[PDB]
């Protein structure tokens, strides 16, 4: 069924599992004509597709193209996620194919069940998390690929970079729900935070910054602070 | 004009022909059902007064043979049977009638309901629908569930209605996974009614013996095979303007037969609401919605 608080641990055993999150697939500026009516212009997207325990992120992204031409484009964007992940578990190994695939909006549960009915044992579930996976586009080297594409694309990523090698997956998860919850609430302040300190750099083959033990911590303080701060800004405590 | 005899009514029970009922004391002297119309199915049906649970009853034709009722004292139930010897029958109605011991079957000369409920309803199609092979008539109740219902369990007592499912193989050719989701045209016209069914009218009949079921034994999986054969048609855009004219009255007779106190109980809210004013053909069941909003406009 559904995945919240009380089987949370489950994420980190060892049945393959994927979260779909499709919040910036379809994305748009909206713009005045100038006829003063108003119109939108899509941008590229993509779809973040993530297996928690191992950091492995398949981002697959969305050209602009793909909507060319086509009607009810929010409800599509559902339909093309949908496909895209269906395509990708087809081609993976048998032995590499997801057990279960856990969508971060209940909008995906009919699209991608009827895009996976060839695979009957591959179970499609919801989850009360309110996960802040929109924020991808807030890591800069993400961003960077998806706005310079011009044309379909896959691209491959560790989200966790090596922190595995040093941390559980349980805690490089609580790690980087807590970078992105800081990005999706004040994206200026959670970079600043990141990149203040210009010894500390971003590996060539790595999404974040090269920090010590020690500093994750303080990092790691640094934006709960942000995030309580926001959050007395917004509600005035 | 066509006799169902009764030996007996050893048990005190409330018995249905078609949408008529009455009842009848324990030992009473009844001895059957005359007048009963030559050209249309018919089900006989029963509640024992002791145990309103298990409504049950018998689908049949008066033209496939001399049928009776006789009560099972050691199955409990009131049986029916096929009497062979046309002569002997013959003679036992004879009699019951010139003793006045029937009910006459109460049509009423402007009242089309039963032929409205049973129009494309055929025996030969329910005796495939409900198996039993060596009787001409079937035995439906209120606890028989359907084959679909035993995928998610003896299959001799089931009802093998058509399995529809939105979300199969079957429902969703590949490549077309959003469009045949969105539109179940495909669905409908090529694989149920072209491969299936092979026309409308059995189409049509199998809603309507699926509602038949429901409405007269509380069949919860009769039910669900309404509705779903319901939702096929709305949530197809492209759909013969006949059959949607046909469905309109099929509809409407229903809906005007349903007891109003069992609505809660027999309509699915997410399918009418879905079919009428959100569906493809939410425009195209005139009366139908009509006779919803007037009778049942809470459900909506
Ligand atoms: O009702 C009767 C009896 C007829 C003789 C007097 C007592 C009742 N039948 C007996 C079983 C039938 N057989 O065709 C038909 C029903």
């Amino acid at each position: 069924g559904a995945m919240n608080s009380s089987n949370y641990a489950e994420l980190f055993n060892n049945d393959i599992k994927l979260f779909v999150d499709d919040t910036n697939v379809y994305r748009v500026t909206v713009h005045k004509t100038f006829e003063g009516n108003v119109a939108t212009k899509a941008i590229n997207g993509c779809i973040f597709t993530l297996n928690p325990k191992t950091g492995h992120l398949f981002l697959k992204i969305i050209h602009t193209s793909v909507w060319a031409g086509q009607k009810r484009l929010s409800q599509l964007a559902k339909w093309k996620t949908a496909e895209e992940v269906s395509a990708l578990v087809r081609s993976l190994p048998k032995e590499e194919q997801p057990k279960q695939i856990i969508v971060t909006r209940k909008a995906m549960l009919d699209p991608l069940e009827v895009h996976m009915l060839d695979f009957p044992n591959i179970a499609i579930r919801p989850t009360e998390l309110r996960l802040p996976f929109s924020a991808a586009m807030s890591i800069d080297k993400l961003s960077d690929v998806v706005m310079k594409a011009t044309e379909p694309q896959m691209v491959l990523f560790n989200i966790y970079d090596d922190w595995l090698d040093r941390i559980s997956s349980y805690t490089a998860f609580s790690r980087l729900t807590l970078l992105l919850r800081a990005l999706k609430t004040n994206e200026e302040s959670a970079k600043m935070i990141l990149l203040s300190d210009p010894t500390i750099t971003i590996k060539s083959y790595h999404l974040w910054p090269s920090f010590t033990d020690e500093q994750w911590i303080t990092i790691e303080s640094q934006m709960r602070d942000l995030i309580l701060t926001e959050y007395g800004r917004k509600y005035n405590v | 004009m066509n006799t169902v005899p009764f030996t007996s009514a050893p048990i005190e029970v409330t018995i249905g022909i078609d949408q008529y009922s009455f009842n009848v004391k324990e030992n009473q002297p009844f001895h059957g059902i005359k007048d009963i119309p030559i050209g249309h199915v018919h089900v006989i049906h029963f509640q024992h007064a002791d145990n309103s649970s298990m409504r049950y009853g018998y689908w049949f034709d008066c033209r496939m043979g001399n049928f009776y009722i006789q009560y099972d004292p050691k199955d409990g139930l009131y049986k029916m049977m096929e009497e062979r010897d046309g002569a002997k029958f013959e003679n036992i109605v004879h009699n019951f009638k010139e003793r006045q011991m029937m009910v006459s079957y109460p049509k009423i000369d402007e009242d089309d309901t039963w032929y409205n409920l049973t129009e494309f309803v055929q025996m030969d199609k329910i005796r495939k629908i409900v198996r039993k092979d060596e009787n001409q008539f079937s035995y439906v109740d209120s606890s028989m569930t359907t084959v679909q219902e035993n995928e998610l369990s003896d299959p001799a007592h089931s009802l093998n209605y058509t399995v529809i499912n939105f979300k199969s193989r079957e429902a969703i050719r590949p490549g077309h996974e959003m469009e045949d989701f969105l539109d179940k045209s495909y669905y409908l016209n090529t694989v149920m009614l072209q491969g299936i069914f092979k026309n409308s009218s059995n189409y049509f009949g199998e809603l309507q013996f699926a509602f038949l079921n429901a409405m007269f034994f509380g069949n919860y999986g009769s039910s669900l095979q309404w509705h779903a054969m319901i939702e096929l048609i709305c949530s197809s855009a492209t759909v013969p303007k006949h059959m949607l004219d046909k469905l309109d009255e099929i509809l409407y007779y229903q809906i005007k037969t349903l007891p109003e106190q069992y609505s809660d109980i027999l309509l699915n809210e997410r399918v009418w609401n879905i079919c009428l004013y959100s569906s493809f053909q939410k425009n195209s069941l005139h009366n139908t919605e009509k006779i919803m909003e007037n009778k049942y406009p809470e459900l909506l």
